[PDB]
This record gives structure tokens, C-alpha cells and sequence, in this order.
């Protein structure tokens, strides 16, 4: 333990609100920043502030304002959120040695439109038949699409309990439409049992996936239900056959 | 031959009358280049010599930064030395550090400073082979624990050795045509009576550059410590020094003193006497 | 606590010449703690626009400021330094004498 | 780090093996270093600081600094699956600026036994016409590509472990909504063994 | 130059 607090740890508003992220720290230290984390850009220092009341800008700082009145806080603001800042965000404070310790991160989405978010669909796909017969195992494939933003958890349960053996979800979603502005997302995952555990139709096999979406403050008057955040999952039975 | 960098910062305490008074100096040598000032109204780090004003604007937002930070830092090591030497928060403290480094003739480096003194008492400092803190009391040792763990140590000698070093050769690169210049001292000797029986005679030195400098009283090449007076070296204001001796004689042996001037830009050490007709 | 007392000194920065343009230095030294009153005076009368250097201190951590105007010394016109300090019980004066 | 040794892409080890990330930086004022390992969207976790040159070891970790060079680098001795990561490292600016270089991603290779490279087709378990192929059990030599269609879907690979089984296996997964894609095909634009198994459709 | 002191509190 010991490290920075964000808040919050997801959200996606519109282009144009003001928001402002929390950092605190209990630690005492002089030292806090923000930084950002894009795909192909790295890890980039936003803002830095030595101590109380001295502040600096990083490599990034456009669009971004801060404030250090006292040691424990130091809020990353955003005047006017725009598209290009869609990122994933971490704080970070040091004391004597220097050395950073990172905050848990915060994953913002800025959209052209609140009518853009919704909930992933999902769905599990049953081994096959010839994969059993081939190699006496047996694997399940889950499938979430059409989520944005992509603000997901994938999680793998059997007879009621998470597992973690023979799991393994692809790093990062697709984009299903790479040309469109706010593409929906797809991801992917695998479970594989043994051909004799998939066969037993006393096995029950659920792929869950917690989706961060709108709030309860956020305006939604659609005929589609409020893509709030939730979970959504997809069942399978084994089977003997 | 050789050059040093000092930064010298102060931090005073006025209670009743807002945070502490906050100002450090950096110098190359015997010159000033760079101050800062928590009173005055800019906020920034400035330049104080002719040659760091080349430097880019990005110096100076660094530079700026660090020092504001450590303002800061200093303004917090004030609170923390009065809950330790439980003071009151109605009297006023001080606070110095001074830190910087050495080199030699060849410009590599010779040693490293880095030392706290609170209300004009060593508190804390780097030892010479910077590899650990000597700690003056029971309160500096609790400081030295933190900056142990902290690897302070290991932390400023890179620095000192490093960056502070790197600093050094950039500046005297830089100022090369005053900072590696040296002006001789201007002498000459003024003859003072008191009594008809006990005259002064007084050895003056002008001029001189960088400030270090000896002056020494011979009588039948004698070194004389009776009746010589040896005021602190003055800074003249054009980026010069002065300094006098001065001995009290008995009458009439004017003739048999001598006044002795060592200074870096001179070559053979001065012998200076009363010298023509006059006493 | 350690208190230091100024040690004071009153010069001009060229050697002096009648009607010729100059600088009068009060140079004070070796000072704890760091507040300090100096004023340069004009025949007993305060000196109005005087400058002084940043404060800074030596290896012993005692202080040294120099204050400073321009001037033009003239034979009968008498400068000096009045100094006030936490470690003195009255104003220090030092008059400027071209033989110091 | 972007210069003529750039850390480039990615670096895979054998399991087993020792990792060498070694990185190059172009300001000689640096003088503290701080790696990080990161895993896939989560914090950047401290591992290793280095003040000055030499080399710095904890556990199977050594922090190594060349200031001639202007070498930073980290070593990873006994390279297990779970080091597989992006690793950082970051330098302080003359304004206290902490800067990143390039990241490295490491991926720990294990060998796969018995490589039974295969194309499965999957039928979802609710709404039945629908499927996706499961590319599975090829060795870590073969490269999945992204498909020449763009209404194809093709997931990056991937390995699972069977902890309890001591297996290892690689897989990726593709999907359409078209009506002619099939699984046959689904994988075309990839260089894939000329011995991987496919069977028809369904079944047994 | 000076140095990067954050953190060094007695």
C-alpha cells in the first residue's frame, strides 16, 4: 500500500465540460505529478510540482491546468475537455529518495456525444467438437462487442467461483469500425478445460464482463436503456452428446 | 588555476509578519551571477553577471523552479527545527545552506559541499569524502537518519560531482574573458603619526582579482604580529577588492619595515618599504 | 543562541579626487543574525537612494552586505556609515576618511 | 531513447533465460534512474533505482548504469512467464522534469511442447448461427496477421496455462458477420503451418 | 545550477 489516491478511477464526458481529476497523498511528499499514457507515445509527464505552491509544466502540458495549495493535493483540471485527451491518466509523488510510486490510473474517454456509450454484448462460444476428439481438451471463447468506450473488466467463472487456470483475454480491443470517429470495441478471451470436465453437464461456464459507462448524473432520455455502468454476462452448460 | 560554484540560501522567520524571508546566490568564484528573492516582485531566479544571460529561456524556468521548491523546502525545515528544539512560534530563526563544488587547475573535480547551519550553528553537512553526514546535536542526528535511508548522500555526490562539475565548466567557458582574468593588486604605503615617538604606516592593496589575497608586516624581515591591524577584504563594487595592514612603529624606523603582498596575479610576492625621501 | 556584531568599514571604491565622479561603500561583515539598518550620510544627513548587494554569508556563516551610492566627493562635504544591529546598544557611527 | 541502438518493438526471451534491456539516453546532465514494470493497463510499479554508475542487484533484478556510454539497462536473471511486461525507465531534467525513454515490451516465450497447430470453428452457445474460428496450439515461431477484410476480425495471440496439467498453448480467435466467411479461410492472410489441422465445420 | 533538493526535510 502507501500511494496516491485518484479520482475517479473511470469516466467519459463530453467534449467541452470542464472536469478536474483528484490526486491525494498521505505520505507527506513534496513531490506530485500527472502524466499520461498513449499507444506508440509512451508515458509523458502533463504537470509537476516540486513542493507546495511551485508548479511546472511536463511535456504535455497543453489543455491542462493544476494547482498545489496544499502538500497533500494536487488536481489535474481540464477548461475544456477535448477528444485528443481521451487517455489514461496516472498520478505519482515522491518524498527523499526521489523515486515516484504511481497512482492506480484513471481512464478517461472524452466523446463527441453521450449517445456514443453503450454496454458490451456478450457472448460464450462452446468448444468444439473436433478439438476434443483431436486433443482431449476443450476450450470456451467469450466474446464482448460493440462497447464504448472501452472501459471493460473480462472475468471467467466456473460453478461459482472466478477461475484463473487455462484463462487467457487479449491485451487490448479491437476497434469494430477503424474508420468511424467513436468506433465500439470488441474484446476477446479463452478458457480451456479438459474434454472430460467440458463434457460433464454438471459444469456451468459464465464469462462476465464489468462495463464503466454514465453515471447517475448524467442526462439520458433515449428510448435504449441508460448505458450505465454494469455487468453482462454469457452462460454455457457442459454437455455430454 | 582552480574555481569554485557556491549557492548560498537563507531562509528567516519574521512571525506576525508573514512566511519567511527566503534568498539565495549563486557564485563562480568571488562573482555573484544568479539571486533570488521570496520579497521581490519577479518570482523568478535572475541574472546577476553579464554572461549568464546568454543562457535560453529554459534556463531560467529550471533553474526558477528548483529554487522555488527549495524556498519551500527550507520555509518546512524551519517549522520541523522548532518542534525539535520546541522554540516558540513568536521568535525569529534562521537558516542556512550552502553547497557547491571545487575544481583544480585541469578543471576536473577537487571536492564538494553540501551543509545546513540553524540560527549560525552547523546543524548538519556532507563530510569531505561525501559519502555520509556529520551530525551536530540530537536533532540533526534524527535528520541524518531520514537522509540515510533517503540515500541522500549517494544522491548529492552524483550531483556534486556530476552536474555542479558540468555547471563550472559551462560558466567558466562562458565568462571566460572576467572570470579567468586576474588584476593584480595596486599598492602603496601612507604614513600615519598618532604620536611624535609611535607613527602607522598602513600597506594598501587596490584593485585585485579574485579576492584572496596575503599581506604580511616585516621588520628586518621579521614576521611582525605585534601593532598590525589586518581589516576583512572589501569588495570595491566593479567586481574588484581592497584590503590594508597596518603597523604601529616606533619613530624615525620607518625605513626598517616592510610590507609583504601574495596575490594570484602576481608572479614574484611584493617587498614594499617607506621608500623615497619622507617619514 | 550565537550573535555576531558588524564589523564596519567606510571607503570609496576609486581612490578619491575632488569633483570627480565616484562611489561611497559602506561594507559591513561578519554579522549574526541577518537584519541590519545602514544608512550612508551626507553631512550628518541621511542618503536617500542607496543600494545594496544580496545578502549572502561566508564559510563561518556569518553574513556581508555593501551599500552603495555614487557620489562626488568634494573637501568639505563629510560622509559616513551609521549602523544599527540586534548585537549593538546604540547606532555604530564610522566616518569616511580618505586614509581610512 | 531515440537513437541508432532505439530500443525497437518488443524483446522475447526463452523462459528460463536471462533478459537484457539495455538503453541508450542522449542527455549526459542525467544522473538518477528508476525502473518500472508495468503490466497491460495497470499502474507502472517501482523495481529498481541506480544514483550512480555501476550496477545494482536485487533478487533477480541488476540495474546497471554506464555514464561513458550513456548506457541505462536492466537485467532479468531466471526470465519467468509472469516478467512479461513493459518495462520503463526514467530519468530526471535540469528543472526536475522525470522523463520516460523507450519502453521495452518482454515477452517470456515458453516452449510448447507438442505444438498441434488448428483451426476450430465455435458455435455460440445461445443464438447458434453465430461462431468465431479458434486459431490454437501453434508454436511460438508462427506470426498471426491482421486479415486483408475489413468486416474480419483477428485477435492478436495469446497463451493460456493449464496450470495443474503442466501445458502451455498458444491461440488467437477470428470472427465475421459476413454470411460467406468461413473458418477455411479466416486466417488466410497469415503464415501458418502447412500441417495445421482443419476440420470440416462440425463435427467429431 | 541548482540542485534537485525535494524531499530533504530535516
Amino acid at each position: 500500500e502507501a500511494q496516491v489516491t485518484q479520482n475517479p478511477r473511470y469516466l467519459i464526458t463530453v467534449t467541452g465540460k470542464k472536469l478536474t481529476v483528484t490526486c491525494s497523498q498521505n505520505m507527506n511528499h513534496e513531490y506530485m505529478s500527472w502524466y499520461r499514457q498513449d499507444p506508440g507515445l509512451g508515458l509523458r509527464q502533463i504537470y509537476y510540482s516540486m513542493n507546495v505552491e511551485v508548479t511546472d509544466k511536463g511535456d504535455v502540458p497543453e489543455g491542462y491546468k493544476v494547482s498545489r495549495k496544499e502538500k497533500r493535493n494536487f488536481p489535474l483540471i481540464l477548461e475544456s475537455p477535448s477528444p485528443n485527451q481521451t487517455s489514461l491518466y496516472f498520478c505519482a509523488s515522491s518524498g527523499a529518495s526521489h523515486e515516484q510510486y504511481f497512482g492506480p490510473g484513471t481512464r478517461l474517454t472524452v466523446t463527441e456525444d453521450l449517445k456514443n456509450v453503450f454496454p458490451p454484448e456478450v457472448a460464450v462460444f462452446e468448444p468444439s467438437e473436433a478439438e476434443i476428439s483431436h486433443t482431449q481438451k476443450a476450450t470456451l471463447v467469450c466474446l464482448a462487442t460493440g462497447f464504448y468506450p472501452d472501459h471493460v473488466e473480462l472475468s471467467w467463472w466456473v460453478n461459482g467461483k472466478e477461475v484463473h487456470s487455462g484463462v487467457c483475454t487479449d491485451p487490448q480491443p479491437l476497434k469494430e469500425q477503424p474508420a468511424l470517429n467513436d468506433s465500439r470495441y470488441a474484446l476477446s478471451s479463452r478458457l480451456r478445460v479438459s474434454a472430460t470436465f467440458w463434457q460433464n453437464p454438471r459444469n456451468h461456464f459464465r464469462c462476465q464482463v464489468q462495463f464503466y459507462g454514465l453515471s447517475e448524473n448524467d442526462e439520458w432520455t433515449q428510448d435504449r436503456a441508460k448505458p450505465v455502468t454494469q455487468i453482462v454476462s454469457a452462460e454455457a452448460w457442459g454437455r455430454a452428446d | 588555476g582552480s574555481h569554485s560554484m557556491r549557492y548560498f540560501s537563507t531562509s528567516v522567520s519574521r512571525p506576525g509578519r508573514g512566511e519567511p524571508r527566503f534568498i539565495a546566490v549563486g557564485y563562480v568564484d568571488d562573482t555573484q551571477f544568479v539571486r533570488f528573492d521570496s520579497d521581490a516582485a519577479s518570482q523568478r531566479m535572475e541574472p546577476r553577471a553579464p554572461w549568464i544571460e546568454q543562457e535560453g529561456p529554459e534556463y531560467w524556468d529550471e533553474e526558477t523552479g528548483k529554487v522555488k521548491a527549495h524556498s519551500q523546502t527550507d520555509r518546512e525545515n524551519l517549522r520541523i527545527a522548532l518542534r525539535y528544539y520546541n522554540q516558540s512560534e513568536a521568535g525569529s530563526h534562521t537558516l542556512q545552506m550552502m553547497f557547491g563544488c571545487d575544481v583544480g587547475s585541469d578543471g576536473r573535480f577537487l571536492r564538494g559541499y553540501h551543509q545546513y547551519a540553524y540560527d549560525g550553528k552547523d546543524y548538519i553537512a556532507l563530510k569531505e569524502d561525501l559519502r555520509s553526514w556529520t551530525a551536530a546535536d540530537m536533532a540533526a542526528q534524527i535528520t541524518k537518519r531520514k537522509w540515510e535511508a533517503a540515500h541522500v548522500a549517494e544522491q548529492q555526490r552524483a550531483y556534486l560531482e556530476g552536474t555542479c562539475v558540468d555547471g563550472l565548466r559551462r560558466y567558466l567557458e562562458n565568462g571566460k574573458e572576467t572570470l579567468q582574468r586576474t588584476d593584480p593588486p595596486k599598492t602603496h604605503m601612507t604614513h600615519h603619526p598618532i604620536s611624535d615617538h609611535e607613527a602607522t604606516l598602513r600597506c594598501w592593496a587596490l584593485g585585485f582579482y579574485p579576492a584572496e589575497i596575503t599581506l604580511t608586516w616585516q621588520r628586518d624581515g621579521e614576521d611582525q604580529t605585534q601593532d598590525t591591524e589586518l581589516v576583512e577584504t572589501r569588495p570595491a563594487g566593479d567586481g574588484t577588492f581592497q584590503k590594508w595592514a597596518a603597523v604601529v612603529v616606533p619613530s624615525g624606523e620607518e625605513q626598517r619595515y616592510t610590507c609583504h603582498v601574495q596575490h594570484e596575479g602576481l608572479p614574484k610576492p611584493l617587498t614594499l618599504r617607506w621608500g623615497s625621501l619622507g617619514g | 543562541m550565537i550573535q555576531r556584531t558588524p564589523k564596519i568599514q567606510v571607503y570609496s571604491r576609486h581612490p578619491a579626487e575632488n569633483g570627480k565622479s565616484n562611489f561611497l561603500n559602506c561594507y559591513v561583515s561578519g554579522f549574526h543574525p541577518s537584519d541590519i539598518e545602514v544608512d550612508l550620510l551626507k553631512n550628518g544627513e541621511r542618503i536617500e537612494k542607496v543600494e545594496h548587494s544580496d545578502l549572502s554569508f561566508s564559510k563561518d556563516w556569518s553574513f556581508y552586505l555593501l551599500y552603495y551610492t555614487e557620489f562626488t566627493p568634494t573637501e568639505k562635504d563629510e560622509y559616513a556609515c551609521r549602523v544599527n544591529h540586534v548585537t549593538l546598544s546604540q547606532p555604530k557611527i564610522v566616518k569616511w576618511d580618505r586614509d581610512m | 531513447q531515440k537513437e541508432v541502438e532505439q530500443n525497437s518493438g518488443p524483446l522475447s526471451v526463452p523462459e528460463g533465460a536471462i533478459a537484457s534491456l539495455n538503453c541508450t539516453y542522449s542527455d549526459r546532465g542525467s544522473q538518477s534512474f528508476f525502473w518500472y514494470r508495468q503490466y497491460s493497463g495497470k499502474s507502472p510499479e517501482l523495481i529498481m533505482s541506480i544514483y550512480s554508475n555501476g550496477d545494482k542487484e536485487d533478487g533477480r533484478f541488476t540495474a546497471q548504469l554506464n555514464k561513458a556510454s550513456q548506457y541505462v539497462s536492466l537485467l532479468i536473471r531466471d526470465s519467468q512467464p509472469s516478467d512479461s511486461a513493459t518495462y520503463l525507465w526514467g530519468t530526471y531534467n535540469q528543472g526536475g522534469k522525470l522523463i520516460f525513454g523507450q519502453g521495452t515490451e518482454l515477452s517470456v516465450k515458453p516452449n510448447i511442447q507438442n505444438p498441434d497447430p488448428a483451426v476450430y470453428q465455435l458455435r455460440d452457445s445461445k443464438s447458434s448461427d453465430k461462431s468465431v474460428c479458434l486459431f490454437t496450439d501453434f508454436d511460438s515461431q508462427t506470426n498471426v496477421s491482421q486479415s486483408k477484410d475489413s468486416d474480419v476480425y483477428i485477435t492478436d495471440k495469446c497463451v493460456l496455462d493449464m496450470r495443474s496439467m503442466d501445458f502451455k498453448s498458444n491461440s488467437a480467435v477470428a470472427w465475421s458477420n459476413k454470411s460467406d466467411f468461413a473458418c477455411a479461410n479466416a486466417f488466410n492472410n497469415s503464415i501458418i503451418p502447412e500441417d495445421t489441422f482443419f476440420p470440416s465445420p462440425e463435427s467429431s | 545550477r541548482f540542485p534537485l533538493t525535494f524531499g530533504w526535510c530535516f
